[PDB]
């Protein structure tokens, strides 16, 4: 269960960290219980006296300057190691967690974790970790030397430890769960405002708008706000830990002021433990000024934990024995969903594609296309499954054999930033630069490098980059094309206006001599000429497959989607 | 200085009410002080002698103390609430009201994040701003300065000594802000970029899945991130920790200890006054850094009180202007572009005096390049934003004297931005005419070609439709497609890219369109133009104004620019 933790790099190094963290406190006791002979000589009648015990209150003061200096000193580089250490495991870790953990509110949070991070990991040992254990101690180091002095206000003081850190873990505790109601209730008020401006265009067009405004209107204005019971949430959490303090100070300055009329302690010695009490309560109040600082960490660094404690996806031994000659696909009863409420859902998938061989699927929209894909690529995992390639299940490979069998030309092509020739280079960062040569003239992208300002060396991570959605799905062309892995899987894009990707996809099935083993999820009709079997898809569900032959002699499910095909390309907007 | 500003216009009503906040915030941290007062007093009694019974009456003023502190808090707190409460129930219905009088291209220019991020976040902000941010910037300003006046009234001499660990940390503070000018802004374009960084390299998990070598360069962006943090941070430490010394207690109690023996040993000083520095003297330097603390919490609540108030600033939709002359000539269905002009920002025009003219019940088409300016013409028509220079007018009369209802009951959109409403699937057929027998409602899905896609749905027609209902965009706009059906608007806006945007169900949407776009006035953002070469006039323009006109069989004779978009390629 990581959450926050420390580097790995020693444990002696972290042990006299602590050791010197509370030697720093135990010389704040020391120069808080020197004030008692102090106070007490200069209410005496001899008050040249207390030279003697100011001397020593100089000698435990500058050593709590050194002890409070290097105790920060090494608290800043532990704040560095920390920043280093926890950088370094989201990033490692975000590659294995499972891909449909990440949904819309999971990219946001794991996002923060990784851009917003930075300056309170660094400031986290030196911040909050010693100022508040060790405002925790002092009181509690400082009861345990008033014993040989006063008992009775010692252990008035122990006693109240307890409860003085139960009255501000409590009053905190009140003062989040405020809070949560706070910003729930306003969720809970603003959300139809929220809906009546998403769907703006369709009311004012459909002349509603007038009257979704005043049901939304009335609804608001009345709503009865709820408000005197977060106010009863609100209060507790602003008067316990006062109402605690101020009680605790009349407790032990009575107990001292009556412990001085039946004549236990003189006067002079009773107000020099006056005022040692008032010391003793100052550290709880330093940690109820911490509490927001505490609180915002809390949450910025939930934020770590939850990418840490994500679902992480298993990978067997595996090594690919023999994934030289081309590996036969083939699906056993295979079945998928993310979940069970809503999403692409799957079952009772089951072929066997030949090896060397290039195959279509289509269907209606339904993608459990973009799906079957991903179960072969094994970015997803079957739930009744045992996917299979060249004889062996897919789940019973180290990921790093798991990968090194199917290239992918995805369906939104995804560049990061930096060169044109970079991308293409992230699928084998040592071809040959013939390798590079012919991946770029299949892709249809030596003319782009060749009518571009510096062309090659061309940014293109995000700056528009003078580059269209079209013509950026010719580089993730060129990308998989360069990796030389026996599996092809070529998801199309919607993307029209083309004229040159259409051949792009063409010439990558058709022209290629790499010789591996193609699978395409097909939109367009002139990619599904170069298949030889069509495998359609419905309802999750293979309904039926072949060649093109007995397809369209079939007369069925697919001569249907052939003739809807071929007239959907003739269209054209006519008055008439 | 404040005044006419944003946050000062917004937060107008809350002058009085904050000032008695403020006022009565300052009672509630005077009577947690005042215990060590009351201290110092009972100390003064144990010295000069009697007691045990003037002893109780001082703890009868700390308990009465307690009682009236603990009140004082409760009756702020509940002000605060009662009258924050008012002001964002008030807030709401002039935002609700506002979104309803916004330029509609208005909610194009933002996303769907962009608006949550003011009617939620913004809201709460304020929220905060009033309940913690102002009665905690009170506190924070009042305790300190209650402090050092009752400390220089009991002896000048002390309260003197305690400000040299503050000029000596105001000295080191400042040599150490002018030693980051330059990695104060460094590391605020960093976070910017690491950011950017960490939403590509999320949104490319795929990618880097199947090719190992593509999160590189995150890795070594990120490698430099904690590397300029470290080369930034590690040098100024030596001068935080020494300006972290000067403000300990520790330190502050050497000092009063330091000289109030000098004082008192030498007979001028009567130590029963040095007991107020010992109480309230040594947290003294915690005070003064936590005013800086306490006042940097309105900034927060001040930016969004701007956000909102300039949104409820921004300039609205006109009126009406007279309802004047149509002009002799247009059928109810004729629309004339006339010398517009119009540009997003003041400065950069994005078309240049068209003067287009539409026909009743013709076809139109809008051909260019990409970022040409024929959506922007399009939406105009919609009134999505008002003409700068010239003036458009559906049935001879102007669009901006036609009001918000007569406008729509003659000038119909089918865009992308599909936008179905919350409820029964009905509901959304029939929005345009909300009482329609049910029959109509069925024979307007069965001509958009979702009647059978709405028999397959778990109660068919009054399934009540929500964010996840099991309907892709090429269904989810057969829906408004039928719902357009009914509405009967006789001059309608197509945006041909709806037809393709989802390629599975692509000819059943060109079968909707086919029935939608009949009898009518049709005005098309062509983006294939193998669909419009029979469209009764085509018109090409090229980043604002308009170029060659024309049919097409005529328009490709005159060659240019049409025969240039012809012939590339597709021919
Ligand atoms: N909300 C906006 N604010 C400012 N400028 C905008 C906005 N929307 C579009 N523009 C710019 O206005 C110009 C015209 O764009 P547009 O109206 O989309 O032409 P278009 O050709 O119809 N769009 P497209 O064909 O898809 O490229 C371009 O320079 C756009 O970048």
């Amino acid at each position: 269960t990581w959450i926050a933790l420390v580097p790995n790099d020693h444990r002696a190094r972290l042990i006299g960290f602590a050791l010197l963290a509370f030697c720093s406190v135990v010389a704040r006791a020391v120069g808080t219980v020197l004030l008692v002979p102090l106070m007490a000589a200069l209410f005496g009648e001899a008050p040249q006296r207390a030279w003697l015990w100011l001397g020593w209150l100089s000698a435990a003061t500058v050593a709590g300057w050194v002890l409070d200096a290097v105790t920060a000193r090494i608290g800043i580089e532990l704040g560095f190691a920390v920043l280093n250490h926890t950088q370094h495991d989201v990033a490692d870790r975000l590659p294995v967690v499972r891909l449909d953990w990440f949904t819309a509110e999971n990219t946001a949070t794991a996002r923060q974790a990784i851009a917003a991070t930075g300056p309170e990991l660094v400031g986290l040992v030196v911040n909050l970790v010693t100022p508040l254990t060790s405002a925790i101690l002092l009181p509690a180091v400082i009861a345990l030397a008033l014993l040989p002095i006063s008992w009775q206000l010692g252990v008035a003081a122990l006693a109240g430890v307890p409860l003085l850190l139960g009255a501000l873990w409590a009053s905190a505790a009140f003062a989040r769960r405020a809070d949560t109601a706070a910003d729930k209730a306003n969720t809970a008020l603003t959300e139809r405002i929220i809906e009546f401006a998403r769907t703006q265009q369709a009311l004012r067009a459909a002349r509603r708008v007038e009257p979704a405004r005043s049901l939304v209107g009335n609804a608001l204005a009345s709503q009865h706000t709820a408000t005197m019971r977060l106010l009863g949430m609100q209060i507790p959490g602003q008067l316990l830990f006062s109402i605690a303090s101020q009680l605790a100070l009349i407790v032990l300055a009575g107990t001292t002021a009556a412990l001085t009329i039946t004549g236990t302690l003189t006067v002079p010695e009773a107000i020099a433990l006056i005022v040692v009490m008032v010391r003793y309560l100052e550290p709880f109040t330093a940690v109820s000024e911490l509490a927001p600082a505490l609180e915002s960490t809390r949450a910025t660094l939930g934020r770590i934990g939850s990418v840490l404690t994500a679902p992480v996806m298993v990978a067997g031994s595996g090594t690919w024995r023999d994934g030289a000659v081309v590996p036969r696909i083939e699906f056993d009863d295979v079945a998928f969903g993310y979940d069970g409420g809503s999403g692409p859902v799957l079952d009772g998938v089951s072929f066997c594609l030949q090896p060397g061989t290039t195959t279509a699927i289509v269907g209606p929209s339904g993608c459990g296309k973009s799906t079957i894909l991903a179960l072969i690529a094994g970015l997803h995992q079957p739930t009744r499954g045992r996917v299979l390639i060249d004889g062996t299940d897919v789940a019973t490979l180290d990921a790093r054999a798991q990968q090194a069998v199917c290239s992918v030309v995805f369906q939104h092509p995804y560049l990061f930033h930096g060169t044109i020739r970079d991308n293409v280079f992230a699928a084998d960062p040592g071809a040959s630069d013939d390798q590079f040569a012919q991946a770029v003239r299949l892709a249809r992208v030596d003319e782009l490098i060749a009518r571009l300002p510096d062309g090659a060396n061309t940014i293109v991570g995000e700056a528009g980059s003078a580059l269209s959605g079209g013509e950026r799905q010719r580089v993730s062309i060129a990308r998989a094309l360069l990796k030389a892995a026996p599996v092809l899987l070529v998801d199309e894009a919607t993307s029209a206006l083309d004229a040159e990707n259409e051949a792009a996809v063409v010439d990558a099935l058709a022209a290629d001599p790499r010789s591996r083993t193609r699978v395409i999820v097909a939109h367009r009709l002139a990619s599904i000429r170069h298949a030889d079997r069509v495998l359609f898809v419905d309802d999750g569900r293979v309904v039926e497959d072949g060649s093109i032959s007995e397809l369209l002699t079939a007369g069925g499910r697919f001569s249907q989607f052939w003739r809807q095909q071929h007239e959907a390309a003739e269209w054209q907007i006519l008055a008439e | 200085s404040w005044r006419a500003q944003a946050a000062s216009r917004l937060l107008a009503p809350l002058k009085l009410p904050l000032v008695l906040s403020g006022v009565l915030a300052a009672l509630v941290t005077l009577a947690q002080l005042a215990p060590f007062v009351l201290l110092v007093e009972l100390s003064r009694l144990l010295v000069s002698g009697a007691g045990a019974h003037r002893l109780f009456t001082v703890g009868f003023a700390a308990v009465g103390l307690l009682g009236t502190g603990a009140l004082l808090a409760a009756a702020l707190t509940l002000w605060l609430h009662v009258i924050d409460a008012r002001f964002a129930r008030a807030l709401r219905l002039r935002l609700l009201s506002k979104l309803s009088r916004l330029p509609l291209g208005w909610f194009t220019s933002r996303g769907s994040g962009s608006i949550k991020k003011l009617v939620t976040d913004d809201t709460l902000a304020l929220h905060y701003l009033v309940t913690h941010a102002v009665p905690d910037a009170v506190a924070a300003v009042v305790a300190p300065v209650g402090v050092l006046v009752y400390l220089f009234v009991v002896d000048w001499r002390v309260a003197l000594v305690l400000f040299g660990p503050v000029l000596v940390y105001l000295t080191i503070t400042s040599s150490l802000t002018i030693q980051s000018g330059p990695r104060i802004v460094q590391a605020q374009r960093w976070a910017e970029k690491m950011n950017g960084e960490a939403g590509s390299y999320l949104e490319g998990q795929p990618v880097i899945r199947v090719f190992g070598a593509a999160s590189s360069s995150f890795r070594r962006r990120l490698d430099e991130y904690i590397g300029f943090l470290v080369a930034w941070q590690r040098p100024l430490a030596g001068k935080k920790t020494l300006m972290d010394l000067a403000t300990r207690p520790a330190t502050f109690l050497w000092l009063i200890a330091a000289t109030g023996t000098l004082l008192v040993a030498t007979h001028r000083m009567d130590p029963v006054n040095l007991l107020p520095f010992m109480f309230l003297g040594t947290t003294f330097g915690a005070r003064l850094l936590g005013i800086a603390y306490g006042l940097g919490g309105l900034r927060t609540g001040l930016l969004a009180a701007r956000h909102l108030q300039v949104t409820l600033d921004e300039t609205e939709l006109a009126v009406r202007e007279h309802p004047r002359e149509p002009l002799d000539g247009e059928a109810p269905a004729t629309v004339v572009f006339d010398h517009v002009t119009f540009g997003y920002r003041p400065g950069v025009p994005v078309i240049q005096d068209v003067s287009l003219t539409l026909r009743p019940g013709t076809v139109t088409a809008l051909v260019g390049p990409s970022g040409s300016g024929k959506s922007t013409l399009a939406t105009l028509l919609a009134r999505f934003h008002d003409v700068e220079r010239g003036a458009i007018r559906v049935g001879g009369q102007d669009i901006r004297s036609l009001a918000a209802d007569e406008l729509y009951t003659r000038v119909g959109f089918v865009l992308q931005e599909a936008q179905l409403v919350h409820g029964t699937a009905a509901e959304n057929i029939a929005l345009a005419v909300p009482d329609a027998p049910a029959e109509q409602v069925q024979v307007a899905a069965r001509e958009a070609q979702i009647h059978d896609r709405v028999l397959r749905l778990p109660d068919g027609y009054d399934t009540v439709l929500g964010a996840n209902s099991g309907l892709s965009g090429g269904e989810r706009q057969r829906l408004t497609i039928a719902r357009a059906i009914l509405g009967d608007t006789p001059v309608l806006i197509l945006d041909e890219a709806t037809a393709f945007a989802d390629p599975e169900s692509e000819y059943l949407v060109q079968q909707a369109l086919n029935r939608l776009t009949r009898d009518r006035t049709v005005l098309v953002i062509a983006h294939r133009l193998h669909t419009i070469t029979r469209a009764d006039q085509i018109v090409v323009l090229d980043h604002g104004r308009i170029v060659e006109r024309g049919t097409h069989e005529e328009l490709l004779a005159a060659g240019g620019r049409y025969c240039r978009l012809w012939d590339t390629g597709q021919g």
